[PDB]
DNA sequence: TGACGTAGGTTGGTGTGGTTGGGGCGTCA
């Protein structure tokens, strides 16, 4: 909980999964 | 989830599997909230129109998990549960308001690489992103059509779609505690979930400051994937006071 | 042809099923 939504294998190593720039860019 | 793919190790680590005791049989989706609590949506367990009744002892749940069916050894922790507490307002008589359930677990959980909790939005983080035509993120081991299941988790990103568009796609009596999400035919792109996916979270990833918050659990649809239709989540935030009060207890 | 014996993976091992698939490959009957 106080860690939450941060991924082991991507926020926390910086690393960006395959599609989350989909998301962001929809932002507009 | 229809018109998805493949999603990569420890992309989703919240990502939780209700799974029936008896036959052994996956059920629906789920979201890890904390070491000590999952949620899930009120239908997996309790619908009467289909005889479904479940109660504790009925279920486990399998978090950390990748692969549809076999034992992830060492990577996956099951438990099962202590309690199950579902939206006393839940409605099955008519339109699934307030599709929503928790259940503590017997044993809390240890976080690794591939299990890991969601965060909950504020007032602050609902109202900024839970906005139109922005996407979100569904993740199941749900059917990859309507009329056969895959082998591993999937994942599919949407755009919320305008309340009044939810309305005007369909009969049932919507509410302001759900969200219908998923393309147009205009738009030349595709995605919804499907049976199977219920429990499962819709989050989206906050630019402020970076981290994935459940918005959504997968309720309802007409099919799956059909042209001008659109999935149904539960509206997370709009309950969170109920969840706060059952968590503090 | 086929089965022994043998090797990680998102993970062990007097392991090759197990509350779980199927590895890749050369020997050899
Ligand atoms: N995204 C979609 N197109 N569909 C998502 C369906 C998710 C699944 N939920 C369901 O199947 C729900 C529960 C009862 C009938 N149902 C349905 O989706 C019905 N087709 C629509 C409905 C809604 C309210 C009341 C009656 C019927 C879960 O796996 C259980
Ligand atoms: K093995």
């Amino acid at each position: 909980e106080a860690d939450c939504g941060l991924r082991p294998l991507f926020e926390k190593k910086s690393l960006e999964d395959k599609t989350e720039r989909e998301l962001l860019e929809s932002y507009i | 989830i229809v018109e998805g793919s493949d999603a990569e190790i420890g992309m989703s680590p919240w990502q939780v599997m209700l799974f029936r005791k008896s036959p052994q049989e996956l059920l629906c989706g789920a979201s890890l909230i904390s070491d000590r609590w999952v949620l899930t949506a009120a239908h997996c367990l309790l619908y009467p129109p289909w005889d479904k009744n479940f109660t504790e002892n009925d279920l486990l749940v399998r978090i950390g998990k990748h692969s549809r069916t076999r034992y992830e050894r060492n990577i996956e922790k099951i438990s099962m549960l202590e309690k199950i507490y579902i939206h006393p307002r839940y409605n099955w008589r008519e339109n699934l308001d307030r599709d929503i359930a928790l259940m503590k677990l017997k044993k809390p959980v240890a976080f690794s690489d591939y299990i890991h909790p969601v965060c909950l939005p504020d007032r602050e983080t609902a109202a900024s992103l839970l906005q139109a035509g922005y996407k979100g993120r569904v993740t199941g081991w749900g059917n990859l059509k309507e009329t056969g299941q895959p082998s591993v988790l999937q994942v599919v990103n949407l755009p919320i779609v305008e309340r009044p568009v939810c309305k005007d796609s369909t009969r049932i009596r919507i509410t302001d505690n759900m969200f219908c999400a998923g393309y147009k035919p205009d738009e030349g792109k595709r995605g919804d979930a499907c049976e199977g996916d219920s429990g499962g979270p819709f989050v989206m990833k906050s630019p402020f400051n970076n981290r994935w918050y459940q918005m959504g659990i997968v309720s309802w649809g007409e099919g799956c994937d059909r042209d001008g239709k659109y999935g149904f989540y539960t509206h997370v935030f709009r309950l969170k006071k109920w969840i706060q009060k059952v968590i503090d207890q």
